């Protein structure tokens, strides 16, 4: 049994999207493209962080 | 700071519950099926789907 | 010292004489004291937080202890993408690989 | 949602509570016998 | 002086790290845990009772 | 973690363990362990010993 992780919060701006996003044990994040590239991209984060994307 | 009180959680074996709507602060209930409770001896109830 | 099978007694050389002594007599450590779960032979299986180092040690019959350490650098290897604290009520089954309780493998 | 002042009071005394917090409440498993939820992050644990 | 508690008794529950790894009932299950005040005292809320016989 | 154990009439000894990230909060402008004997006075926050509430 690993432990899951709690879900972030989300919102929306034009055509991009903000993630407030919280962690209380070392954990990763990674996110990619769907295209012909997938533009993969990862970080570890350990403190309550926000991320643009 | 605030707090999450929840009480024990209500359990329909052979039925299944519903709600309650309530103007609590933060009101959040759900009913789930398919589960399938533990404790000293066994299942708490008898049937299992 | 008459091949028995007991849950109590434990072997130990004293100048051409096996000796016993107890189960808690030993303990390990490698920055806490570790749990003991797997008891046979030459053999001792545990659980045991973070580790710098390892300790091991027991009591004579004359109650003196010998207790002596070992270098050995102790990580947990991660499963899955968290660096976790312990088992939590919510798991996903994930794979991993233990030593089994088979006395005789 | 995650700030302080997620949950709001206008006296020590007010009774009447606003909350923005999202206790989302998740599946159990079997044995289980608990209620999981998604974890209100707090306003001051982290704001100091 | 402190008689309250003339209608309690323990609560046998699923405590998930019951050392052995894995997961058992123990009288023993922490339930809450507080620990709002500054000086890193922490206020354990666990299942059974002590002192009243 | 947290541990927290003891031993029945049984003599089998409990120990429950829950995952709890304790982190201390820090008073002042000094990260420091223990309080010495030379120090100022800050207003913070504790429990009483009280058993009425």
């Amino acid at each position: 049994r690993v432990p899951k992780a709690r879900n972030p919060t989300v919102t929306y701006g034009k055509n991009q999207v903000t993630m407030l996003l919280y962690p209380d044990h070392p954990t990763l994040l990674s996110y990619r493209n769907m295209g012909q590239e997938p533009n993969y991209h990862e970080e570890w984060v350990t403190h309550k962080k926000e991320v643009t994307l | 700071e605030y707090k999450t009180v929840i009480p024990s959680p209500y359990v329909k074996c052979c039925g299944t519950a519903e709600c309650k709507d309530k103007s609590l602060p933060d009101y959040s209930c759900k009913v789930f099926t398919g589960v399938y409770p533990f404790m000293w001896g066994g299942a708490y109830c008898f049937c299992d789907a | 010292t008459d091949d028995s099978h007991d849950w109590t007694k434990l072997r130990y050389m004293d100048s051409h004489t096996p000796a016993d002594a107890e189960r808690a007599g030993l303990l390990v450590r490698t920055s806490a004291p570790c749990t003991i779960t797997g008891t046979m032979g030459h053999f001792i299986l545990a659980r045991c937080p973070k580790g710098e180092t390892l300790t091991v040690g027991f009591t004579d019959s004359r109650k003196i202890s010998h207790t002596c350490t070992h270098p050995f650098h102790h990580e947990p290897p991660v499963i899955g993408r968290e660096r976790f604290h312990s088992r939590p009520q919510h798991g996903k089954e994930l794979p991993c690989s233990t030593y089994v309780q088979s006395t005789a493998a | 949602p995650g700030q302080f002042g997620d949950i709001q009071s206008r006296t020590p005394e007010s009774k009447d509570v606003y909350a923005n917090t999202q206790l989302v409440l998740q599946r159990p498993a079997a044995g289980t016998v608990h209620v999981p939820y998604s974890q209100a992050p707090s306003g001051f644990k982290y704001w100091l | 002086n402190f008689n309250v508690y003339k209608a309690t008794r323990p609560y046998l529950a699923h405590c998930p790290d019951c050392g052995e790894g894995h997961s058992c009932h123990s009288p023993i299950a922490l339930e809450r845990i507080r620990n709002e005040a500054t000086d890193g005292t922490l206020k354990i809320q666990v299942s059974l009772q002590i002192g009243i016989k």
